[PDB]
Order: structure tokens, then C-alpha cells, then sequence
RNA sequence: UUAAUUGCGAUAACGAACGAGACCUUAACCUACUAAAUAGGGUUGCUGGCACUUGCCGGUUGACUCUUCUUAGAGGGACUAU
């Protein structure tokens, strides 16, 4: 029945989020790091904290996990977010500069007073039986 | 050019923790002292008979905690062990008993260095300090200048410096993200080296003593000149380079990446070979990486101490 | 007591042999002795960890209890 | 899921407090440190006996030396570690 209650989990989360570059995969090195960079009163709690910190580090190494965040992961997320394709996904770059619309939206374009390159196609009002 | 292949020839089983460090003496080529996480050193006698490349000779108990760095003496009869109990131990390689117990570091010792002759012991510890001891056991100097842990200190061998100087030059590095040079007689500072993005994990001067190779977390290996005090080159390992080692014969750098062992050919500035042993029953995400590297005296065999508690030796077998 | 002393002598002799072989003989001999030993009654080199449980009030034994009346 | 209102979480709930846990005592493990005629051991004395080969089992508050066990301080050690 080892569940590692609030204190160790929160402390390890903060430890990772403030000291990821210094943390390692090894339990003993992270134990010394916990001794130096954090004032854990007892030593059993220190050991539990280092153990859960190592476990969370291993999970992070496997991949990105919920809850915890740090400078490197947030910067990588922002870099992936800033991705914008140079090629266009709109304005009829595909389908040889032709968009497929039915009659109704064609009349919409017409009555709007605008002339856009359209391509009429009936929508076969028969509906699928699903 | 130099179509040199290296093949694993033996496995030195017998340790019970990660083989953290290795050492070999030039005078005695068939002896290899290895320290592990099992708080014990082991002396190995190398046999050129069959599958096993060596034979354990003596286990050196007496260390309470992790044994990090191991250094053999120049003559090949004494070995200095640095452990995680804040103490250093000098061992007779034949008797098996300890001679001296160096005490004084307030943090667990991470690395130790032997003098060029048998005069001084240089030790690096987590207490941000370096200590210079006699062979008796007392501490002669307390070198400061590092604001964080010092992980590696290995002496730059004096090759042809003028004739003779009686001056002892070495390098030091750790989590201060710097590399420092030190000169001894007196016993004061020398030039600096600031190139690492992350903190330095290990440094190792070249066998001649004019090239210093440093490595860190980001896998950014730097090569510097000490007698010229300038950068020599820079590569990226793109993994966690735990340890690195020059080679006596070839102009090479072995690097213990978190994925395998790279070898960099220095003259051509291009890596040539990669070493990844074949384990069984794993998930390819936690394969046991190398933590200790040591070439033979001639430059014919390579010893790698892994986290799987095993020493593996790659013998150089040039298949034309 | 008697049998506890006997097991103590067993462990003392085995550990003395192993320690002597490690100290002055050879590594291989020591590991061979350990393989011969630990493959038989692991206690031969490892001290037993089981030891008596402190007694508690309300029970004449360390874990037993008194009888209940109930009426 | 946990021994646990212990956690992972989902969420008109958000942050918190007591309890549990943490924490102390005790039981381990320390041929690593400090040491000890109010604890033990070795060598050597001075002796007893038997063996006769230099060895065995003893006695002595005679000396030198050591701390493995016995002690108790600072520490290490396990955190479900791989
Ligand atoms: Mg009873
Ligand atoms: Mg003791």
C-alpha cells in the first residue's frame, strides 16, 4: 500500500518544474540533488521525494505527460505551435483552382454580387440509410 | 583510410553495481582495476585464452558507499579509490589491504587523480572544492574556485615541457559549466575554458597532454589546447555522453553516449564506428549505457563498464 | 539457546571461510565457496532477520489476546 | 487505486485546515569513522597439565597492540532500486 501522498508528489512536481536541467535518471544523484537544492526535514521523506522524482523523470523521458511543465517542454510546445505551412491549404491551391459547391451556395455567391470560380454539382438529395 | 574494426572479445562479469570507473597502468598491461556501485574495487588479470578476457584477482572492500572514480599508480602496484562516503582509500594491489584513508571532504568525492610521479593525490568532491594530499594521507592543499560540484579531475601528462619544470598541470570540471586548469609545485590557478551549454560531466586530457576533451549533458564535446590555451574543435553527440577517453595509439575519442559508444576520428573530424551490444528481454528505451571507458596501454583493447554491472571488452580486430 | 548457538556457529564458520578466502587466497575460490553455500540454506552466509515481536498489554503473548467474557 | 477523504483523475467548484501519512522510540544492517582496565581479542611475558616437534586446554589486574563481535555518538542504508 505505497501511494506516495500529497506532499511527496507535489514536491517532486515542483522539483521537476524548477530543476529539470539538473535532474538525472539515477536515484542516487537525484537524492543528492534533493539534499542540496531542497530542505527536506527528515530523510525518509527525502528518499521518497527522490524516488518519485526519478519515476516522474523516467515518465518524462518516455514522453510528454500531463500536469508537469518546464522551460524546455513549454518552449518546444510553442515552437511546434508556431508552425505554419508555407504552401497554402486554402484559396483553391488544390483541385486545379476549382472548388466544388452545389446550386444553393452558387446562388448565394450570385446574389451576394460576387463572381467567384465555382463548380456546380447536385448533392443527390437521397439520404443514406445510415 | 584505416579500415579498423573492433569486436567485443570478452565480458568481465563479477561486479554487482554500475562499473563507474576503470584504470590501467602503462607498466603492467595485464592488470585492470575497476570500481563499481557495489562499494568495492576489483582487480582483473587479463587472460588471452578463450571467451573471458580477464580474471578477477582481489576485491577491495572497505568503502561504505558508491565508488565513483578509480585510479591506479604509475608503477602499477597501488590504487587510489574515490567513494561516496567522503573518503579516499589507498590500496596495495597485491596485499589487498588499505594503506591510507584520506579524510576531509565534506561532500562525497566524485573523482581522484594521480600525480605524474608518486608524490601528490588530487581529489575532486561535491563540496565544490579540490584537495591535494600526500601519499601518507594528510591534505596539503584546499583548492577553491568552483562554485558548484566538481565531477572530473584528470592530470595532463607532461610530455616534453622545458626538459623539465617540476610543475604539475591538470584540469578540473563539474556542474559549474566551466573547465579550469591548475598548476602545482605554487599550487595555484591557470587559464580557463568556457564552452559548455550545460554542465560538464567528464573531462580527459590527451595521452600526450596537449589536448583536453570535455563533455556534458547536451552531448556537446569540446576539444581544447592547454599549452596553447585555445579551442581545438567541437562536436555534438546528441545524446547523454557519460564518459569519454583518448586512445594511446590512434588519434581517437571514445564517447559513452546514452545510446551506445561513439568513436570520433580526430584527424578527420568524423565519427567512424558505433558500439551497441546485444542485450535480451528489454524495451529498447532503457538499454544499459556505458559509464566507464578505458583503453589499453598500447591501444589495442577497450574496456567499457556499463550499468548492467558488466565490463565488456572490445578488442581491435582489423578485418582488412 | 542451544540451537540458536548451533546456527550461530554454522554462520561463523561459513563466513570465516569466505572472508579468509577473500582476504588472502583468491577471488575465484571465494565465489566458488559462495556458490556452494548460497545454493544451500541461504542463512549460511546471510544472518536471519526474523526476531521476536515485543509483547503488548491486554495479551499474554506478543500478538495473542486474553479471553472475552461477553456475559 | 490505496490500509487510508491514499492518489490518478472528472468536475460549480477554487483554494485551504484537522485526521491518515509524514513524525519519534524500538528491532534489525554497518569488518566505513570515533573510542574503551566498568567490554572484548591478538602477540608476548610469568606459570599449570598433557603431548613430546615446533602443539593443544588452561591460569596472571605482568607488558605491547587492536576494535570483528559488546557498547553509544555523529552518519550511511531502502526510495518498491533494476
Ligand atoms: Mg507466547
Ligand atoms: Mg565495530
Amino acid at each position: 500500500g505505497r501511494v506516495r501522498t500529497k506532499t511527496v508528489k507535489r514536491a517532486s512536481k515542483a522539483l521537476i518544474e524548477k530543476y529539470y536541467p539538473k535532474l538525472t535518471m539515477d536515484f542516487q544523484t537525484n537524492k543528492r540533488l534533493c539534499d542540496e537544492i531542497a530542505t527536506i526535514q527528515s530523510k525518509r521523506l527525502r528518499n521518497k521525494i527522490a524516488g518519485y522524482t526519478t519515476h516522474l523523470m523516467k515518465r518524462i523521458q518516455k514522453g510528454p505527460v500531463r500536469g508537469i511543465s518546464f522551460k524546455l517542454q513549454e518552449e518546444e510546445r510553442e515552437r511546434k505551435d508556431q508552425y505554419v505551412p508555407d504552401v497554402s491549404a486554402l484559396d483553391l491551391s488544390h483541385s486545379n483552382d476549382v472548388l466544388n459547391v452545389d446550386t444553393q451556395t452558387a446562388e448565394l455567391v450570385n446574389s451576394l454580387g460576387l463572381k467567384l470560380p465555382l463548380s456546380v454539382s447536385s448533392v443527390s438529395a437521397v439520404r443514406d440509410r445510415r | 583510410s584505416s579500415n579498423i574494426m573492433l569486436v567485443l572479445r570478452g565480458t568481465l562479469e563479477g561486479h554487482n553495481g554500475w562499473v563507474t570507473s576503470l584504470s590501467t597502468s602503462a607498466a603492467q598491461p595485464n592488470l585492470l582495476v575497476s570500481g563499481s556501485r557495489d562499494k568495492t574495487l576489483i582487480s582483473w588479470r587479463l587472460t588471452e585464452n578463450e571467451q573471458q578476457f580477464g580474471v578477477p584477482v582481489r576485491s577491495y572492500k572497505g568503502h561504505s558507499h558508491i565508488v565513483q572514480d578509480v585510479v591506479v599508480s604509475a608503477d602499477g602496484n597501488y590504487a587510489v579509490s574515490a567513494s561516496w562516503d567522503k573518503t579516499l582509500r589507498l590500496w596495495n594491489l597485491a596485499t589487498g589491504n588499505s594503506e591510507a584513508r584520506f579524510v576531509g571532504h565534506t561532500g562525497d568525492v566524485l573523482s581522484v587523480a594521480i600525480d605524474a610521479n608518486s608524490s601528490k593525490i588530487i581529489s575532486a568532491s561535491r563540496d565544490k572544492t579540490i584537495r591535494v594530499w600526500n601519499t601518507v594521507g594528510d591534505c596539503a592543499y584546499v583548492l577553491l574556485g568552483h562554485t558548484d560540484w566538481v565531477t572530473k579531475v584528470r592530470v595532463a601528462p607532461k610530455n616534453l615541457e622545458d626538459v623539465d619544470d617540476g610543475r604539475i598541470t591538470f584540469v578540473s570540471a563539474g556542474m559549474d559549466k566551466i573547465v579550469r586548469s591548475w598548476s602545482l609545485n605554487s599550487y595555484r590557478i591557470e587559464a580557463d575554458f568556457i564552452g559548455h551549454n550545460n554542465y560538464i560531466n567528464v573531462v580527459q586530457p590527451s595521452p600526450d597532454g596537449s589536448l583536453a576533451a570535455s563533455a556534458g549533458k547536451d552531448g556537446q564535446i569540446y576539444v581544447w589546447n592547454l599549452k596553447h590555451k585555445s579551442a581545438f574543435m567541437n562536436f555534438d553527440a546528441k545524446d547523454e555522453v557519460f564518459a569519454l577517453a583518448f586512445s594511446p595509439s590512434r588519434f581517437w575519442l571514445t564517447a559513452a553516449t546514452a545510446s551506445g559508444i561513439k568513436i570520433y576520428d580526430l584527424e578527420n573530424e568524423v565519427l567512424i564506428d558505433e558500439l551497441k551490444p546485444e542485450f535480451a528481454g528489454y524495451t529498447k528505451a532503457q538499454d544499459p549505457h556505458a559509464v566507464s571507458l578505458a583503453w589499453s596501454a598500447d591501444g589495442q583493447t577497450l574496456f567499457a563498464g556499463y550499468t548492467d554491472n558488466v565490463i565488456r571488452v572490445w578488442q581491435v580486430m582489423t578485418a582488412n | 539457546g542451544h540451537v540458536s548457538q548451533v546456527y550461530a556457529i554454522r554462520q561463523a564458520i561459513a563466513k570465516g571461510l569466505v572472508a579468509y578466502h577473500q582476504k588472502f587466497v583468491d577471488e575465484q575460490s571465494k565465489n566458488e565457496l559462495k556458490k556452494a553455500f548460497t545454493s544451500y540454506d541461504r542463512t549460511l552466509l546471510i544472518a536471519d532477520s526474523r526476531r521476536p515481536e515485543p509483547k503488548k498489554f491486554g495479551g499474554r503473548g506478543a500478538r495473542s489476546r486474553f479471553q472475552k467474557s461477553y456475559r
